[PDB]
């Protein structure tokens, strides 16, 4: 399809390497008792491995000439779940921890002492700072059209 | 880095068969293992106690450049 | 004298030990050099010429005893211009001698003339004679 | 103050050691410190070891300053001694060095000369650029 | 005279000094101003000899510390019983051992790791240890679960009475000082009860409990069908019928008439041919001697009443032809100062511990031991790695006593003084071998590579073409062959098979054990062993001698005993102190070890084990090419390090793929330790500004201002990483390559 | 020998004259500090280098330095 | 008990519970949705 | 031995 690409629903090979890993299994399978608890081990593995390969093929991705599938950063607007969708949230995560970090940094500022604060941490204002970043672009956003972002 | 990278995917272009770089270049115990180890086995063979052949004085060398490398230390 | 830097133990300062060093050719200090120079040369010689002859890459062969020779003999030859450079490079030509002038005794005794440019020069002459001979005398005693 | 003399003498116990003087000090220098100890003590030598010192005067000899110096101030320091160590040549000339004045360089004294003063801040010297294919540099003007 | 003095509450336990850190030493005490506070509180932690100096309270604190440690070990030894008791195979490994793979490790299932369970066998699937429990536990004669809980029980319970007792001990009841420094008592103690004592216990043991057990497992009798321990001490029928001396009880022993305990201690020695160990009679034999003659060597010493020896009398009454008057203050000095002690104690710890691992190869004294060549290979490794850390460990603390505990006022030694008074005599002459043996071992093997690159295989230092055949060490292994026929009429055997000699023995199809044969190779390797080992001990002793004061610095000793330099003069003085002295003999340690366990693997490898078919021959693992492939540096790259190394990197994808990824970490590791070892800190400094200007652009700075880590911080962190790195991949690649073929 | 400066900044601590392990500065009256006192350094030709007078030096930067020059005997501290 | 806190909020004590928490929080997660390659929910 | 290492799985 793109950069001549195969469907990971179409391709073969992906077939023959979920029959390979199929057989690895059951072969070490057969060792053991049909009842005992590494054959139930086993099976459950088995059915991870289909349960596996059946979603990632339902899930639209691409298989390679090799068979392996290919992951798209370009921006189309089929694979937006691919990077772009998880992306935007480890942004949001990660500038929540950033938020906060310099929030409480500030709010020790202002004592003569500040080694002590952060070298042992207080919990109260540590838990009343922790929830502000929830919405932390709209206060990022809004500090940034006051100025009051960068030191002068 | 660069030379590795170039070296390797021209000997397995020249070599025949591509499919052995674009399965073993996306991890690393690929390179230490299909890269060096592979194709040191002629080199290594230069002198051995049974005899020697052409490539002998590339195996000397070899050596020299791991004892100088190890005395920079 | 405690403070100097050397300490007297029965190996440093033994009247055998003393004896035996004191009549080496390297030591005399009345003797002209160039007799001890022969001395020396000769019994270098004669020791180098053993291992070449044994040990040489024909050492298996017919001509061992001719190789090891003239590989004894360049090495006599290499250390002959050693000498030579070193005591050009070091001792000047006018100058009087830098050996010590008094024993430990303290009487005062003639500096050793070794330490001067023409000492050094017969040392030398004296040891590359020396050491040829004793290369062709230890060559014609193995082999005949 | 003019400086003294030390002509007989003695030294302390000592039984030997390799730290001592070696071919310099037949050739270029060496170093004679010279005291005053109240009572036989014994004290630690800077080559090495132990070693007692006598009542009365005492005289020592060393190779360079730096042992000079480190064994008068631990006399200094721990015995209460005045010391002090002058310079000798193969030729037989003695330089007196230990406080020249009389008095240690730690106190101010009048009559003492200005040696290397350069009245500005550390940050007003030039740059190289100025003084290139000159024999002079920046921090000597 | 001797008695028990104690304090009474000398500190009062309180959780005020857990909230400010940093309590024992002022500086520390004051306040962060910079990061490089945080690095001191952890380097200063346990100096307890700086931060007072009263003996008194450095004593209470080594005991405290001692008793903590010990508790430590106890939940460990716990853990290892647990494990063995409930995540384990040991019952199904009892009946078959030959074929049946120890382990006691299971992994979860959580992301896709459940293949690291590997089949072992035996109906089991876990990591395979190599720790050499199972053996341990056979031999003591434990044959259930059961048994193995109620240790596991004990061992927790003795883990807490340890801590009980050190916090009793610190708190509320503090020994004085005059306590400590009763040595005659401490020997007495130690040396009666603690190894005396003991080891008779053991002998009780293993002659009631674990000989019959064993005896029964031997037979070929089911595990589960062996009577309990105790109903042997209760039935003397079973005794009797196993052993008919025991019929006799106790009266031959009061009787004189020990001869007829010769049933079940013998003297015949050599390997037990059921299971390649020794046999357990000879070792509870061993053991009751043992007890015998610590019993006795106890008393030795005068304590409390008129009779015994003195120390201090047997020190100073001492004559001798070379000593002279010689010892007469080290009584005060090693009793006053606890880094002589420690320096001593960790240099014989170490000497012991390389010993122990020599003689356990040598003669496996566990029963299904030797065929089990992985654990073979781990023991040996890790013992010798822990007797050359001890090793190194010694010289830099006599080097902190020479620094920071000596003075020649009060206390005065004479033969410290004439040492110290020609160290650079010692010095030259420890160089010139030193550049000698190198330069002779090395240039052998270069020669040797020469040759063979030209095409002259004729000129070499091999078995064929000159022979330098180590004839002193073919002369012992004779008369040690000779020895049971003439020079040991007691023993009906060898003390062991190394000796060249006898008959090859085998368990279950593979060597056990055979002749070790000698030649040019183990000429050129025992020299360079040599070499490495003068050369670390000269770096070590230059540390330990000029650590007072040299001719470059004359007053080295005020700087103190951790200073990173002296300054740029004098032509550059980096690395003078003792400390820097330590640091680089660690590398070379790091290389002999390394050499000596490379020798050791290849020989065993290709002289020693293989495998014996129902004919007769014997096939070895790698062939037998260590004779001839091992005397040029190439043999050793190609054969060795390139062959071996097939089954690390190809293990991705199976049961082994953890071997691996060790194997790659530990290269990473050691790449990485070369960034701290090279580099300087003003760079970093200088870079660390940028920084710290792009953070307070920011309003982010903080108020612990960063700083980059100090000089010997850098070089501690960079020989930390080098030997941890160089550590892992040994320790990856042999143990993946032992467990895969052997 | 190496060069030595004393600048103007110094406010006369006598620290650097104490920290000296070769004898090589002094102290001499002065007027333009309260202390009444300044450095100097006549005996040049004895400095090894070693740097331990920089280290004990209070001010925002250092008023005593020293510069390495064309090295000696004396300066090198050979002790043969 | 002001003492016994404070010691708890020290540094390397918080880490050490966070970064415990938020592994439990991550192992969970990943044993309840066994992998995911892309973000399938939009 | 089955039960052994059935205790990591039962969950
Ligand atoms: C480190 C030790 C070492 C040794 C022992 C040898 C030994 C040997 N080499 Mg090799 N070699 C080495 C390293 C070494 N090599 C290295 C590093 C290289 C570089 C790659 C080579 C490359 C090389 C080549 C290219 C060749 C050899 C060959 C040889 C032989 C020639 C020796 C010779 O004629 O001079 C011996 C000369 C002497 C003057 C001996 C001096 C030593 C005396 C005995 C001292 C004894 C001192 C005294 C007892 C002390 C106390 C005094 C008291 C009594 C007063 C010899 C068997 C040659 C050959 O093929 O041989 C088969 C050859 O062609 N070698
Ligand atoms: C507390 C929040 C915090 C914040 C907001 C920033 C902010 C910034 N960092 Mg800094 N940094 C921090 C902590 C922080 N840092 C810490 C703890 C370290 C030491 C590991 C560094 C070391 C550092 C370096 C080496 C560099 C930056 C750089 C940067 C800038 C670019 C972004 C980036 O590259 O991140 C880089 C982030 C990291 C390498 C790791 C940060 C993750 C920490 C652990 C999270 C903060 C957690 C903290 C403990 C929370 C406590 C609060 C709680 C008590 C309530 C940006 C201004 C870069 C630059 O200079 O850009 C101009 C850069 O070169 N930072
Ligand atoms: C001496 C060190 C020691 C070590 C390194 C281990 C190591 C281990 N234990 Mg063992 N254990 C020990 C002593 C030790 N134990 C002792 C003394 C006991 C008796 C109380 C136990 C009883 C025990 C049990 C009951 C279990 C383990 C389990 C485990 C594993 C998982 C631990 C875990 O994830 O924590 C969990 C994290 C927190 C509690 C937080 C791990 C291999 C687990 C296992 O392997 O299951 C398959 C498990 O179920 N251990
Ligand atoms: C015969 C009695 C005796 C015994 C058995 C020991 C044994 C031991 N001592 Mg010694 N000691 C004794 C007398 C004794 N001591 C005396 C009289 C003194 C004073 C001069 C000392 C001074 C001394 C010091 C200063 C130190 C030791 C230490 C040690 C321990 C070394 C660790 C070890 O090797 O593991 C062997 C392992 C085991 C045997 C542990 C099992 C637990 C044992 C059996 C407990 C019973 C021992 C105890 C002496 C009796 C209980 C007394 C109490 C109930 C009233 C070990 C417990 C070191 C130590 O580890 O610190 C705690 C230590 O630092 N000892
Ligand atoms: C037998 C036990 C023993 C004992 C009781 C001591 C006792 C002492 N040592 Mg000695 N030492 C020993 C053995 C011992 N040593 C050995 C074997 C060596 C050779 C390496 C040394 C070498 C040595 C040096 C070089 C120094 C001392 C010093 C000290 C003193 C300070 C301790 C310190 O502050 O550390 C507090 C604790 C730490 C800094 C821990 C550091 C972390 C270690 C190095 C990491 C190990 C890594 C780990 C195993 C890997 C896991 C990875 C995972 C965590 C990710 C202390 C009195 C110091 C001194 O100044 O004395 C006054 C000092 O400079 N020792
Ligand atoms: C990797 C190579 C390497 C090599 C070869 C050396 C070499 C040596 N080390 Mg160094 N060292 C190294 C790495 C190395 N080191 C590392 C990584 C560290 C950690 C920082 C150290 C730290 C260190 C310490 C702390 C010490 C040494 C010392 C020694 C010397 C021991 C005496 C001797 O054996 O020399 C003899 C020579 C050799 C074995 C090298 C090979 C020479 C062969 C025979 C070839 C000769 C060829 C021929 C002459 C060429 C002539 C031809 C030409 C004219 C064209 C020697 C110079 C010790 C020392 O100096 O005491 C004596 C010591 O104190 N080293
Ligand atoms: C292969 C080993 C190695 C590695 C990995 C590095 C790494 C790095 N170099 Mg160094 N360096 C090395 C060798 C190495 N160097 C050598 C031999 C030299 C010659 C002296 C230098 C000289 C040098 C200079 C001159 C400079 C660097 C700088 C850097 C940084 C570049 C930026 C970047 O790559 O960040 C990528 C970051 C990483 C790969 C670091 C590893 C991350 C770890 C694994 C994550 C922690 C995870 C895990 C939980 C660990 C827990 C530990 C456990 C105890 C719990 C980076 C830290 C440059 C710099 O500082 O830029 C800012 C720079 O100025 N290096
Ligand atoms: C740190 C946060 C954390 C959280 C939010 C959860 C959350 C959950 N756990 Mg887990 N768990 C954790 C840590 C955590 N666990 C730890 C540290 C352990 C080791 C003791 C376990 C062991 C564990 C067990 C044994 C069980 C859960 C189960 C569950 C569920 C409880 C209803 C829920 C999914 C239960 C479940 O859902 O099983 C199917 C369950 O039985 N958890
Ligand atoms: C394993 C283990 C354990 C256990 C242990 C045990 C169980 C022990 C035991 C022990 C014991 C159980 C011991 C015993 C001992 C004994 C003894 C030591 C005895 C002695 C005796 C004697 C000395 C005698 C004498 C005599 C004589 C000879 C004559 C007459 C008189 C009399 C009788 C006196 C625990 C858990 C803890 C921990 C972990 C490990
Ligand atoms: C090396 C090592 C190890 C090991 C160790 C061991 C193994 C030990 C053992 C030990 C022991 C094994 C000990 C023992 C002890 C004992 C004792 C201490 C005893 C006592 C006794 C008593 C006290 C008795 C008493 C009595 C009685 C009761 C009766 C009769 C009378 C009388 C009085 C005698 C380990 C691995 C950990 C690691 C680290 C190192
Ligand atoms: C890399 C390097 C540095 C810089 C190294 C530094 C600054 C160490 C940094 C350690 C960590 C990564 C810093 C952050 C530690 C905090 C505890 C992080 C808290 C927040 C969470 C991550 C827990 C030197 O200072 C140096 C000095 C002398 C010789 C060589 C070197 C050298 O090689």
């Amino acid at each position: 399809d793109i950069s001549g690409l195969t469907p990971c629903k179409d391709s073969k090979q992906f077939a023959k390497r979920e029959k390979q890993q199929i057989k690895k299994l059951e072969s070490s399978l057969k060792l053991y008792a049909p009842e005992s608890a590494p054959a139930l081990a086993l099976n459950a593995q088995i059915e991870k491995t289909k349960r596996r390969f059946d979603n990632y093929g339902k899930y639209g991705l691409l298989c390679g000439s090799d068979g392996l599938p290919h992951l798209i950063v370009n921006g189309d607007q089929r694979h937006w779940g691919e990077f772009i969708t998880p992306g935007i949230l480890f942004l949001y995560i990660a500038g929540w921890i950033g938020w906060v970090g310099r929030s409480y940094l500030i709010a020790i500022s202002g004592e003569k002492k500040p080694a002590m604060k952060e070298i042992i941490i207080d919990v109260p204002l540590a838990s009343r700072i922790i929830f502000r970043g929830f919405i932390w672009p709209v206060a990022a956003y809004r500090e940034f059209l006051n100025g009051d972002l960068i030191a002068k | 880095w660069v030379t590795f990278y170039w070296h390797w995917k021209h000997i397995t272009l020249w070599q025949g068969n591509v499919s052995q770089f674009n399965e073993s270049s996306t991890y690393l115990m690929g390179w230490l293992r299909d890269y060096l180890w592979l194709n040191s086995s002629q080199l290594i063979n230069g002198y051995n106690p049974f005899g020697m052949n052409s490539l002998s004085v590339w195996a000397w060398m070899f050596l020299f450049g791991h004892l100088v490398w190890a005395t920079g230390f | 004298d405690p403070f100097i830097g050397s300490l007297e133990t029965p190996v440093t300062s033994s009247p055998l030990i003393a004896w035996y060093l004191s009549n080496l050719p390297g030591y005399r200090t009345a003797v002209n050099p160039l007799l001890r120079g022969v001395e020396v040369g000769l019994a270098h010689g004669f020791f180098l010429v053993g291992p070449f002859v044994k040990a040489g890459p024909l050492r298996n062969t017919a001509y061992a005893g001719s190789a090891g020779s003239l590989a004894a003999a360049g090495l006599v030859v290499i250390l002959s211009m050693c000498l030579t450079i070193y005591g050009i490079s070091s001792f000047k030509e006018g100058e009087p001698s830098i050996a010590p002038s008094l024993t430990l005794t303290g009487r005062k005794k003639q500096p050793d003339q070794l330490q001067t440019a023409d000492g050094w020069a017969k040392f030398t002459g004296g040891f590359f004679f020396g050491g040829i001979s004793g290369v062709t005398w230890a060559y014609f005693l193995l082999y005949v | 103050t003019p400086p003294q003399l030390d002509p007989n003498t003695p030294s302390p116990i000592f039984a030997g050691s390799t730290g001592g003087l070696l071919r310099k000090a037949q050739v270029e220098e060496f170093y004679v410190i010279t005291w005053n100890s109240p009572k036989e003590q014994i004290f630690e030598m800077p080559t090495g070891g132990a070693a007692i010192m006598r009542e009365g005067p005492n005289l020592l000899k060393l190779a360079r300053k730096e042992q000079c110096l480190a064994l008068g101030t631990r006399l200094r320091s721990k015995y209460k001694i005045t010391y002090q160590f002058y310079r000798v040549f193969p030729n037989g000339e003695v330089q007196y060095l230990h406080p020249k004045d009389g008095v240690y360089p730690e106190k101010a004294n009048p009559g003492r000369e200005g040696v290397g003063l350069n009245m500005r801040s550390i940050g007003k010297n030039v740059s190289p650029i100025e003084v290139k294919f000159t024999g002079k540099q920046s921090y000597d003007l | 005279e001797v008695k028990i003095l104690v304090d009474r509450d000398p500190i009062k336990t309180s959780f005020e000094e857990w909230a400010k850190p940093g309590h024992f030493s002022r500086t520390i005490a004051k306040g962060p101003d910079t990061t490089t506070w945080i690095w001191n509180l952890h380097a200063d932690a346990h100096d307890f000899d700086s931060h007072t100096s009263d003996l008194e309270e450095i004593s209470r604190k080594v005991f405290s510390a001692h008793f903590g440690q010990l508790s430590i070990i106890f939940l460990w030894l716990s853990g290892m019983y647990f494990h063995g008791a409930r995540f384990s195979n040991y019952e199904a490994w009892l009946s078959d051992p030959t074929h049946i793979g120890p382990s006691a490790q299971v992994v979860w299932s959580i992301v896709g790791q459940e293949i690291l369970n590997g089949d072992v066998g035996g109906g089991f699937r876990g990591i395979q240890i190599t720790s050499g429990f199972f053996q341990i536990w056979r031999a003591s004669g434990i044959t259930s679960e059961l048994q193995l809980y109620c240790t596991a029980i004990g061992g927790l319970v003795f883990a807490a009475l340890m801590l009980f007792a050190g916090w009793f001990h610190y708190h509320k009841a503090a020994p004085k000082l005059a306590w400590f420094q009763d040595v005659e008592s401490m020997l007495n103690h130690h040396l009666a009860g603690l190894l005396g004592l003991g080891s008779l216990s053991w002998a009780g043991h293993q002659v009631h409990v674990s000989l019959p057990i064993n005896q029964f497992l031997n037979a070929g009798v089911d595990p589960k069908e062996i009577p309990l321990p105790h109903e042997f001490i209760l039935n003397r029928d079973l005794l009797a019928q196993l052993y008919p001396s025991f019929a006799e009880g106790a009266t031959p022993f009061f009787t004189l008439n020990w001869s007829k305990y010769a049933e079940f201690l013998t003297f015949r020695g050599g390997l037990d041919p059921v299971t390649g160990g020794l046999w357990l009679t000879d070792i509870a034999h061993h053991h009751l001697a043992i007890a015998i003659l610590f019993l006795i060597a106890g008393h030795m010493y005068r304590t409390n009443w008129g009779i015994g020896h003195g120390i201090k009398d047997i020190l100073e009454a001492h004559k001798g032809p070379f000593t002279g008057q010689g010892h007469k203050g080290l009584y005060e000095i090693l009793t006053t100062s606890w880094h002589a002690q420690l320096s001593i104690n960790l240099a014989m710890l170490g000497s012991l511990t390389i010993v122990v691992a020599h003689h356990m190869y040598s003669m496996p004294p566990y029963p299904y031991l030797a065929t089990d060549y992985g654990t073979q290979l781990s023991l040996f490794t890790h013992h010798m790695w822990i007797g050359g850390f001890l090793i190194v460990g010694a010289a830099a603390h006599a080097a902190i006593f020479m620094v920071r505990d000596y003075d020649p006022t009060t206390r005065y030694n004479d033969l410290l003084d004439r040492v110290l008074r020609h160290r650079d005599a010692i010095i030259s002459h420890l160089n010139w071998v030193c550049i000698f043996l190198g330069f002779h071992s090395f240039g052998l093997y270069i020669h040797n590579d020469t040759m063979s690159a030209l095409g002259r295989p004729q000129d070499m230092f091999s078995d064929t073409a000159i022979q330098l055949q180590p004839v002193f060490a073919q002369w012992i292994q004779n008369t040690h062959a000779l020895a049971p026929g003439t020079t040991a009429p007691g023993a009906t055997t060898s003390t062991s098979l190394t000796w060249g000699g006898g008959d090859l023995v085998a368990v279950g199809g593979k060597v056990a054990l055979l002749p070790i044969p000698l030649g040019t190779a183990d000429f050129l390797v025992h020299h360079i062993h040599a070499f490495t080992i003068h050369v670390t001990v000269l770096i070590l002793l230059k540390g330990v001698l000029f650590a007072r004061s040299s001719r470059l610095i004359p007053d080295k000793a005020n700087l103190g005993f951790r200073f990173p330099c002296d300054g740029p003069g004098r032509g550059g003085t980096c690395q003078v102190s003792a400390w820097d002295h330590v640091f680089l003999g660690l590398f070379w340690m790091y290389n002999a070890i390394s050499v000596v366990i490379f020798h050791f693997s290849w020989k065993m490898q290709s002289d020693v084990w293989g495998s014996i078919s129902d004919q007769g021959v014997v096939t070895h693992i790698t062939g037998g090419n260590f004779a001839q492939s091992s005397i040029t540096i190439n043999g050793w790259l190609r054969d060795f390090l390139w062959a071996q190394a097939s089954q690390v990197i190809q293990s991705y994808g199976s049961s082994l793929s953890a071997y691996g990824l060790f194997f790659l970490g530990a290269h990473f590791v050691w790449a990485f330790s070369l960034m701290f070892l090279f580099s300087g800190r003003g760079y970093w400094q200088e870079l660390i500004e940028s920084i710290v200007w792009a953070h307070n652009k920011l309003k982010v700075a903080p108020a612990t201002q960063p700083r980059a880590l100090s000089i010997v911080q850098g070089r501690a962190v960079g020989v930390t990483h080098y030997l941890l790195g160089g550590i892992a991949t040994t320790w990856a690649f042999f143990l993946a390559r032992i467990i895969a073929v052997g | 020998s190496h060069s030595v400066k004393i600048y103007d900044t110094c406010i006369g601590c006598t620290q650097c004259v104490r920290a000296c392990p070769t004898d090589v500065l002094e102290m001499i009256p002065w007027d333009g500090c309260k202390a009444k006192q300044i450095a100097s350094a006549p005996r040049t030709e004895d400095c090894v280098g070693c740097k331990r007078c920089e280290s004990a030096c209070p001010t925002d930067f250092l008023s005593v330095r020293v510069y390495l020059w064309h090295e000696t005997t004396r300066s090198m501290g050979l002790a043969y | 008990m002001r003492d016994l806190k404070t010691y708890l909020s020290v540094a390397p004590v918080i880490s050490t519970l966070w970064f415990a928490a938020l592994a439990g929080l991550l192992i969970e997660i990943n044993r309840l949705f066994p992998d995911a390659l892309i973000f399938p929910f939009f | 031995s089955g039960a052994n290492f059935a205790r990591a799985f039962t969950v």
